[PDB]
């Protein structure tokens, strides 16, 4: 999930925008 | 802001300021 993506990992604008509504 | 390591408020932070109005969902565990 996001933690593992962009905590665990370095995050990124694409995979944050995942999160978006 | 977005490129690099962002744990707990960091990463709702950001989550904050890249969603906008559309808002997000935070789920740590899923």
């Amino acid at each position: 999930g996001i933690v593992e993506q962009c905590c665990t990992s370095i995050c990124s604008l694409y995979q944050l925008e995942n999160y978006c509504n | 802001f977005v490129n690099q390591h962002l744990c707990g408020s960091h990463l709702v932070e950001a989550l904050y300021l890249v969603c906008g109005e559309r808002g997000f969902f935070y789920t740590p565990k899923a």
